[PDB]
């Protein structure tokens, strides 16, 4: 799904229970192979520290 | 004609260029002037945070 | 009595109703203006055609399926043959304009899917065949919306762009498009994609054949999708307007 | 880069209350993520991008 | 400066900072004071080194070639681009339209060659590197009434001595170098297509001014780029795709990124 | 461009948003607060947690079906295992808190149903077994809801409460209810229900394992039902974050 | 400077500047001046030379290695520690925190090697000194892409010349550097113990940019480090035992002194 | 921008600095402050030398 626009989408489904987990993934905004190609996660592999808070915009 | 401006801390260093050309001057360092609402928010009408986006 | 929903944009001849959308995306934070006297190159008088240039022209509609992987349109190549902007562009050298782009696409509450609607500066788009460069027959489509590929395009001995959409025909990340102005048509929330465009490029004024300063791209992320009974036949209206378009350099018409 | 003395965290979501949806319209929908920074956020010493290799000089 | 976070405290109103629409094309301000209790913290955390001129303003090897002591190569050429070295070329296309100066710096290398030839004895060899903006007569040998640079800028540096360095000024006919052309070179929508059609910078020779020894010698000519006095213009995503080619956009689709398991796994693969 | 519907709280980690939603009611017009000096009787010092404590605990979901009758939380316990708000409880002797109870049901516009979200301060409940008193595991449900019955439970020689909706477990009329704090849940207007319980109590202070204060009750006075198609699968989940949690007394720890 | 004497004469009184109770964890500020009789004299000693700056900053070899003209050792790397030398290390070891600049200075130095090859001609041998941060990419070969330096910083220097010097800041993410660190890295008090938990300043790759002869070379670079700007905290007994790993505290027990004879013999044996 | 400090004897000499980087000065070698009752004296209470430590 990498290789496609499904990388791009986390599957929401209606269930027959809830507390069930959507996603996961680590704070490593350049490292994780899920932030590290994003455009904050491609700035801060031209550095060497990082410092701050992050927004996760979900929609 | 020298200029003394200051250093990077967390001083000054004196300086004087011999060249008459721009363009054999030193590069541009101290520069920390910064705008992200020409990309963060190039909205036409302004968005607050405390107010819904969409009413 | 008031909504952030509505709006209504009147450019000439043509008005632009919306029922529900977000705000007027400014291209840079620029809205568009002429070339000022301080920057102009070109000594000669220009052409500024107004109402019958500037004004509202609405390309053909397109169909998004359960499939399609997107769309683009190059930008003065689209409204190249469309009436008097077609026809200023033919006879002048050089020209000069913004636009104001509105994507309208209406399905119901019981449809979603969500497009991203980008205004990319300089499209430079990339060959299959690493060796060539696309035809212009390849990357141009005047007012026919070019489509995406759903997946990679053959290396052969063509001249084909390199279509996967994921890579924007351009070799980068297509998540990352977000950085140029846009705006997301997510049929949940909205209705239409508003972008106000201002010229952008190194030089003053440019030909109008030989270089596409701006590529519209309306790629969607999250694909249409609707249960049984619901209206399977759901079109996407590309409607564009130049503005403060300027026109130097007149001779006879066309390029070559 | 990563370091277990730099760690930083977990990122998961989870159903608090199940997807509900009427009859005729879809059950599975999908969500979309957009990471940013915040006016907080810094990036700290220089170095090259893992991410850009060469073999020999493009022509 | 970074901005401080402000002391929080509880909160139970109608105020939404976390809920948008995020179709409007306009990224969130929302803070941790937001979506929390903060506590007041003064940041004196500086973006300093994050500025462009920080960034781009580091020499970097864009190119060399090797020319000789004897025989064919003896004198080298370059058509100048920034294109052929995937590190610099990569920078620079985080925009679209760049403008500065630059910084050159060479740093010439020679190496004994191999040979049967006996006695050799080397003398101090002295380079000249040679610009020939587009235009100009080009070296066609070692000894052509070209290397006079009688107009032509070009630096005599003798070996040992510290690497030959200039500056040179914003040599662009745009206000602002153009990094990608979605265009022709042929009003006739066709010829060259891209940014080759705007790259015409001249050549670059080099040679040696003397052969020295006896023996053969060969030198190695890298030239070092660095962007002083930088202004960047439309930024854009970074190079997914491995470059291909020095002249175009030419690339081999990637995936997106690399991968893992499961939505729900904490770890690369 | 504000909305009645619109709604965000913020207790510590914690933050909850509503799209949907009536007033906060606030629970007898009293907001919750610390213990005064004049109303004080324990002379030590007491032990504020603050943000460790007092933050939004999200206990386990419960599905609403065409046949719930009803559920039922008591309050100090239901929180007793969660976090820091149950070491504190076990560590100390006494104990003071408020809350904001933040129950959520979300269905859709072919959903109908209505929930009556109470706080009954004091809920003492009855045997089935008419001389017995109900058991301290029948009565008492740690985050997970404990539920009421549709028929009369029967009297043998148990220590079961006397379920019945109707009367409540406490021998009164269910639809009176009503004098408690509370809000609905019509899923035609509503989506959760948001109430500010104040310390109510003859005591500054209490053992937080020997009484339980307030007892929570979420009863379907008008059951859930939706046409074929529309999603079955209905869940409730029941937030609940203490407020001004004070703790005098500290020992060892436990409850005997 | 120093204190001054006070001059001193006889006394008789309750007074006990010389009884005190060393349980206190006190130490006691009785002078000359207190339990005799003392003229009066004026030091201008000064304690200038022993400042933390002035012990510290000296120029001390932290380490050293090889590469060559050809063959595997081509070129060299280095991971930056300062424990690996016995000197430097034990004076940072004083203190539990040192914050500091520090001065780098290389000494590069070239051998000509052993071989059957005739008319050997040698050329000018120039090096590349480059970092590589925590996390860029790293030279596989002498000649890998890595070496174009567009964003590493790399000291390009001709033999002959004056050592290559540049000074870099306080690179650390704590507020000071650890010197020791009594924890692990990981949460389940597991993985590493000590200091190396810490240590992450990246490598240090060296290498010739020309090979300069038919005949074998080669070269050993010294890499001197001096803390400038110095501030240490927490001072700590100096090393008794020898140094046994470059990553860990660890030592083989040693004797609190060396030894004499009777608690009476005025002379070390 | 000099600046005139004093030799160390039993005169001055001036200084300028060329660079932009607070890091790039030379160490700083007069710095003669002190202050052992960090270490010598700790104590709580304070502990006059002429009485008797414990009364
Ligand atoms: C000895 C004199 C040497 C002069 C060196 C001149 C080098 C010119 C550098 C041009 C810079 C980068 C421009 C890319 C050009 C383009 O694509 O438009
Ligand atoms: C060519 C550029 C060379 C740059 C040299 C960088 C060397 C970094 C020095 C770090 C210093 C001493 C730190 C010990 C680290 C630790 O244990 O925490
Ligand atoms: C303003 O600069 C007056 C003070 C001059 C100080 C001495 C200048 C040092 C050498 C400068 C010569 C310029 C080199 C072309
Ligand atoms: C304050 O410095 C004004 C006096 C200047 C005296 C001449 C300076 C000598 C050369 C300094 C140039 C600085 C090197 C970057």
């Amino acid at each position: 799904k990498v290789n496609s626009m499904e990388a791009y989408q986390i599957p929401v489904r209606s269930n027959e229970g809830s507390g069930t987990q959507v996603f996961g993934f680590p704070l490593q905004p350049g490292y994780s192979s899920v932030f590290s190609r994003t455009l904050l996660g491609e700035i801060l592999n031209y550095y060497t520290h990082w410092s701050g808070s992050i927004k996760l915009t979900f929609m | 004609g020298a200029q003394v401006s200051t250093q990077k801390t967390g001083i000054h260093y004196t300086n004087i260029n011999y060249y008459k050309d721009a363009a054999s001057n030193s590069a541009n360092r101290q520069d920390f002037t910064q705008d992200p609402s020409k990309f963060t928010e190039p909205v036409k009408d302004i968005m607050i945070k405390s107010l819904p986006a969409l009413n | 009595g008031y909504s952030d929903r509505v709006r209504s944009i009147t450019l000439g001849n043509s008005t632009i109703t919306t029922q529900e959308c977000a705000n007027v995306v400014v291209g840079y934070g620029v809205w568009p203006d002429y070339l000022k006297d301080s920057e102009a190159t070109a000594e000669d008088q220009p052409t500024q055609p107004d109402v019958a240039t500037c004004r509202f022209y609405t390309l053909d509609s397109v169909q998004w399926q359960k499939t399609s992987p997107g769309w683009w349109w190059k930008l003065p190549d689209a409204l190249s043959n469309l009436g008097l902007f077609g026809q200023n562009m033919q006879y002048h050298y050089l020209g000069r304009t913004g636009y104001t782009i509105h994507v309208q696409c209406n399905a119901s509450k019981f449809h979603q899917g969500c497009l991203l609607v980008v205004c990319v500066p300089e499209a430079e788009m990339g060959c299959a065949t690493l060796n060539n460069t696309p035809s212009s027959a390849e990357l141009l489509g005047g007012d026919t919306a070019k489509e995406f590929a759903d997946k990679p395009v053959a290396s052969g001995s063509n001249k084909l762009v390199q279509r996967v959409v994921y890579n924007a025909g351009m070799g980068v990340g297509v998540g990352n498009l977000t950085i140029f102005p846009h705006q997301w048509i997510n049929l949940r929330t909205n209705n239409s994609a508003t972008i106000v465009m201002p010229y952008t490029n190194s030089v003053p004024m440019d030909n109008m054949f030989r270089h596409n300063n701006v590529t519209l791209m309306v790629i969607p992320f999250v694909p249409l999708d609707y249960c049984p009974g619901s209206t399977t036949y759901v079109p996407i209206t590309v409607t564009i307007a130049p503005m403060c378009a300027e026109y130097n350099g007149l001779r006879l018409a066309g390029h070559q | 880069a990563s370091d277990e003395y730099t760690a930083g965290g977990f990122i998961t979501c989870w159903y608090q209350t199940n997807i509900v949806v009427p009859a005729d319209a879809q059950s599975s929908c999908y969500i979309m993520c957009f990471v940013s920074a915040c006016n907080d956020f810094s990036v700290r010493l220089l170095k090259d991008t893992p991410f850009i290799s060469q073999e020999n000089f493009f022509q | 400066r970074v901005a401080d976070t402000v002391g929080t405290g509880p909160t139970n109103s109608e105020a939404i900072p976390a809920l948008t629409a995020a179709e409007t094309g306009h990224t969130s301000q929302v803070v941790p004071s937001d979506t929390m209790q903060t506590r007041h913290v003064k940041n004196y955390h500086s973006r300093s080194e994050s500025t462009i001129e920080n960034f781009l303003c580091r020499s970097a090897c864009v190119y060399f070639t090797e020319y000789e002591n004897s025989g064919a190569k003896r004198y080298a050429e370059w058509v100048i681009t920034p294109r052929q070295a995937a590190q610099l070329r990569r920078k620079l296309e985080f925009f679209t339209y760049v403008r500065f100066d630059l910084e050159l710096t060479f740093v010439i290398t020679s190496t004994q060659q191999p040979s049967t030839t006996q006695n050799q004895d080397a003398q101090i060899l002295t380079h000249q590197i040679m610009y020939v903006p587009p235009g100009g007569p080009v070296p066609d040998k070692v000894d052509s009434y070209v290397w006079q640079t009688s107009t032509n800028p070009s630096v005599f540096w003798t070996e040992g001595n510290a690497p030959p360095r200039m500056s040179v000024p914003f040599l662009s006919i745009g206000n602002a170098y153009s990094n990608f052309y979605d265009g022709w070179s042929e009003f006739s929508r066709n010829g060259v297509y891209g940014i080759n059609t705007l790259n015409n910078m001249g050549t670059l020779y080099a040679r040696h001014v003397n052969a020295g020894s006896t023996g053969p010698i060969k030198s190695t000519i890298r030239i070092y780029f660095k962007p002083k006095h930088v202004k960047a213009w439309i930024p854009r995503p970074p190079r997914l795709c491995q470059y291909e080619k020095a002249k175009n956009v030419n690339f081999q689709p990637s995936g997106v990124t690399t991968t893992r398991q499961s939505i729900t796994t904490m770890t690369n693969t």
